């Protein structure tokens, strides 16, 4: 009745504003800054807002509202004070300064830190660490500590703050730390790429473990990886490039390296030249590139601009780090020569005869094989033609040759290589693990980083495959949640109490369940004479008519989706929301298979390295493999919770960007989590903070009263239904909205209030007679227990 | 082992140990408490009897284990004579002034005269054992 409310903003997420009319679906606002400029909201996107529109809470559930818009201008208030982590239950909230806070992560702090139940110290990174490990301890079970965000949004410099307390805490200190982070700029050499919105983006899952033995010391550490993004080592669209390594490699080999590799600027790699083929380079860098790495539009439109990102710098940094972890030049070329031998590859051409290797890629074919030590011939066999059995079913069968058409030919091109970058990746791992080694361990803490939820105007394959990923993730925070929520409710003594629960299992399920699933139904269409990405489509939407995950694009209510085709893409509707996915070459990136003839070929090398690197299954089903292969580690540990958040686009401090905070605040799952919480006791607040928030209203007599005395006298007084007010052991919990209607109660009536505290009289006599006289009798107890146990 | 009455009772008793209201009883808690009603038990006694309840294994006493770390009316007497400490049969306020404060409780002369006043049925300015246990369940 006049209270503020929170209504959609385009540039803040929400802004403030009262409900002047109300539609069948929609309610009319005026916002609080205009006096006239009413706008119309769609109910569900409307909140009820703190009146105190300066209060700071480091738990979200100590709002009188929980919801994101409360949440959005909680996390706000407190960014303006530099407070950059606050919590929702256990939950991390992490926004990303953009400048350095040192005093927070001073030894002094990490000491502050240890042993301390999260919520009697401030939010902090540290807390998590801690909760980490004394459950690591106590429970002799692992743990995973789960970060979402955005590439940039501070989860690198979020993960170093983990293990500095880890190993600082509960280890011998910066050795294993060092050699952990020095490590690194070789990881993000062969596994991170600029995408369209981030310069600097991981494409593949980080889960860094840090070993302990059976005394919870730090003996080790161990980097996990999956799920590295494949399609990106041929072909990337015009705003994105391969993985970094190979601009590294062109604009900062010596002249010499680039003779023996035969590099040359990147619009001469078909592997490279479909992308952005420009550098990361500043006015004096590119100085330092000879003209003869430089590709036309290099040239033309000058270098990419980044403050920390150098193609010719980071080269050299990479060179540095390698030293530093004792990888010699004959190691490091090696990695260089395979890293050409890729690039090689994917310039052979073919045309039809089956078909031949053209004549122009003669030179490409020569160095290829000279870089993989192959045979020339055996590989344009290998190329051009496959082995198969003239039999299936275990009659007497033969060998053939097969010729391969140009498309097979590319095909095989293009596999041969994505096998040999990907082996190529797991041994820079392997040799990163190899910096930090351990001969055993009981438990380990780990962290994860992996790309997240994410969509644009277009969305393709490499999408939806994210997309399913988190959507699986998110189930899992989501259980883990609702786990640690019941938990916590049996704990405070809070009863019988079944939280009500939306499974997303349903969504999963129309991705990936056996034969029906739209990974399956993918797989399907290969199998068909004429395969197309229109009659997958059609089949998904035929055999999933009814699902409530599932749209046709027309029903999307975005004007761009308005003229794609029902056999052109589809709708899910995801955790973080709805996306249309257009479907143009699914059938063609579902599959990347390579052949045996040809793979036998790479496996036997004449090169001891190529070999020890590797020393009929589709795109989707390998990416739901390994998918399931992380979630099963996952599932194996105790798991904390870290939301890193991204203040704005341009790196600048003090600058909070609202839509775009709430934005994230959605596609990391956090909004989720907070529609979870509603089916239980969302808000709580302890009785210390109820005790200074409401002894002003109470009489001298009330106010000498211990915190949880003074809440029972009160809560007592009031006559609350059961249902909506459960008294905890250590809080007071709350139904969604029912610690504001409290406060309400608290403000409404000074004369009833009076009157209801002056009948709670006899009641809170006797409590507190039985309080200290049960007390004694406990003292009692124990003095008869130590009698006991002697005897 | 208790009914739900006695458990309800035993959570506030519980309470007064827990201090800081975190929920868990310290070693440092314990004694407290206890020293304040004239015990004086050894830290090893304290350590010994915690860890025989310590299921969790975590080192601090949480309410379950509490009511597990805990004839019958000699102790419910015993407890009576903790407030009657020249064991006249009756409690003064002065007297229960005194056990009041051993255990912090921050109240007026005129608050534990009535307090003496509500538990008082018979009328006389002192507390008895009668009302002492008709008071201790209500
Ligand atoms: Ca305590
Ligand atoms: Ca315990
Ligand atoms: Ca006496
Ligand atoms: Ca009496």
């Amino acid at each position: 009745d006049g209270k503020p409310v929170w209504a959609p903003h385009p540039t803040d997420g929400f802004q403030v504003g009262n409900i002047v009319d109300i539609g069948p679906d929609s309610l009319t606002i005026e916002p609080l800054n205009q006096k006239g400029k009413t706008f119309l909201a769609l109910i569900n996107q409307v909140f009820p807002a703190e009146e105190d529109s300066k209060k700071d809470v480091e738990d979200n559930c100590s709002l009188m509202y929980l919801n994101e818009a409360t949440l959005l201008h909680n996390i706000k208030v407190r960014y303006s004070k530099d407070r950059i982590y606050t919590y929702v239950a256990n939950i991390l909230i992490a926004v990303n300064p953009y400048f350095d806070i040192p005093k927070i992560y001073s030894s002094e702090t990490i000491k502050s830190y240890q042993g301390k139940s999260l919520g009697t110290m401030p939010p902090h990174v540290f807390a998590i660490a801690d909760k980490a490990f004394r459950d690591m301890k106590v429970l002799k079970l692992s743990q995973s500590i789960i970060v979402s965000g955005e590439s940039g949004a501070g989860k690198t410099e979020n993960t170093k703050f983990v293990l500095r307390y880890l190993t600082e805490s509960y280890g011998t200190g910066q050795d294993i730390y060092d050699r952990i982070v020095e490590a690194n700029p070789l990881l993000e050499a062969f596994g991170n790429a600029k995408t369209v919105r981030n310069n600097n983006s991981s494409r593949f899952g980080k889960f860094v473990e840090i070993h302990f033995n059976e005394k919870s010391s730090v003996v080790g550490g161990f980097v996990s990886h999956y799920l590295l993004e494949k399609s990106r080592i041929c072909v990337q669209g015009k705003e994105e490039r391969n993985y970094h390594i190979f601009y590294r490699l062109c604009a900062g080999a010596s002249e010499d390296i680039r003779e023996r590799l035969h590099l040359s600027s990147p619009d001469n790699f078909r592997y490279l030249n479909r992308g952005c083929t420009r550098y990361f380079a500043n006015k004096e860098t590119d100085k330092q590139i000879l003209q003869n790495r430089k590709s036309p539009e290099y040239l033309k439109a000058g270098s990419l601009k980044d403050p920390l990102l150098d193609d010719h710098g980071d080269f050299i940094r990479m060179c540095t780090a390698m030293k530093k972890i004792g990888l010699d030049d004959e190691e490091k070329l090696d990695l260089f020569r395979v890293v050409a031998g890729v690039l090689h590859l994917g310039n052979i051409d073919f045309e039809e005869a089956g078909c031949n290797l053209k004549n122009k890629s003669t030179q490409a074919l020569e160095y290829c094989a000279e870089l993989l030590g192959l045979d020339q011939d055996d590989l344009r066999v290998s190329l051009t033609t496959r082995v198969m059995l003239t039999t299936a079913g275990g009659a007497k069968g033969t060998v053939i040759k097969v010729p391969l058409k140009v498309e097979q030919a590319n095909n095989a091109r293009d596999a041969l290589a994505k096998t040999v970058y990907s082996h190529l990746f797991d041994h820079v791992v392997n040799r990163v693990n190899q910096c930090f080694p351990f001969e055993t361990s009981s438990y380990f803490i780990g962290v994860l980083d992996i790309a997240g939820f994410e969509y644009f105007e277009h969305n393709s394959f490499e999408q939806f495959c994210i997309n399913y990923c988190n959507e699986k993730l998110q189930q899992f925070f989501n259980e883990r949640i609702l786990k640690e929520e019941q938990e916590l409710y049996q704990k405070e003594g809070l009863g019988v109490n079944e939280v009500h629960y939306v499974d997303n299992q349903d969504c999963i399920d129309l991705i990936e369940a056996r034969l029906v699933g739209i990974l399956d139904i993918l797989d399907e269409e290969n199998r068909l004479p004429q395969p197309s990405d229109q009659h997958f489509t059609s089949a998904v939407h035929q055999k999933h008519k009814d699902h409530f995950r599932l749209s046709i694009p027309r029903k999307s209510k975005l004007a761009i989706h308005r003229n794609i085709r029902d056999d052109e893409g589809f709708i899910i509707r995801h955790f973080a929301g709805a996306v249309c996915y257009e479907t143009t070459q699914f059938v063609e990136k579902n599959n990347d298979a390579l052949h045996m003839s040809l793979e036998s070929l790479i496996c036997e090398s004449r090169d001891k390295f190529i070999r020890e690197l590797f020393e009929f299954i589709s795109v989707g089903n390998k990416f739901k493999t390994q998918l399931n292969l992380l979630l099963d580690k996952l599932r194996s540990t105790g798991a904390s919770f870290i939301r890193c958040i991204k203040p704005n686009l341009k790196m600048t401090s003090h600058h909070f960007e609202g839509a775009q905070i709430l934005s994230q605040l959605q596609c990391s799952g956090m909004v989720s989590v907070l529609d979870l919480m509603q089916g239980g006791f969302p808000s709580r607040a302890s009785f210390h903070e109820l005790y200074n928030m409401y002894k002003k209203y109470m009489p001298d007599k009330l106010a000498r009263l211990d915190p949880r005395l003074f809440c029972k006298a009160l809560f007592k007084a009031l006559g609350l239904n059961e249902i909506d007010y459960k008294f905890g052991l250590t809080k007071v919990f709350f139904r969604p909205g029912k610690f504001a209607e409290f406060d309400q109660i608290m403000k409404s009536d000074p004369d009833h209030l009076a009157e209801l505290v002056k009948r709670v009289n006899h009641w809170l006599i006797c409590s507190r007679w039985k309080k200290v006289q049960w007390c004694s009798l406990s003292v009692i107890k124990l003095k008869n227990k130590i009698k006991y146990r002697a005897e | 082992q208790l009914t739900e009455e006695q458990i309800a009772e035993f959570k506030e008793a519980f309470s007064l140990f827990d201090k800081d209201g975190d929920g868990t009883i310290t070693t440092k808690e314990l004694g407290t408490v206890m020293r304040s009603l004239g015990q004086n038990p050894t830290e090893a006694e304290l350590q010994d009897m915690i860890n025989e309840v310590d299921a969790d294994g975590n080192g601090t006493i949480d309410f379950p284990e509490f009511l597990t770390m805990m004839d019958s009316e000699e102790e419910i007497r015993e407890a009576f004579r903790v407030f009657d400490k020249d064991g006249n049969g009756f409690i003064s306020a002065a007297e229960l002034r005194h056990v009041m404060t051993n255990l912090g409780e921050k109240l007026t002369d005129e608050e534990v005269d009535e307090m003496i006043r509500e538990a008082d049925i018979d009328g006389d300015g002192q507390v008895n054992y009668e009302e002492f246990v008709t008071m201790m369940t209500s």
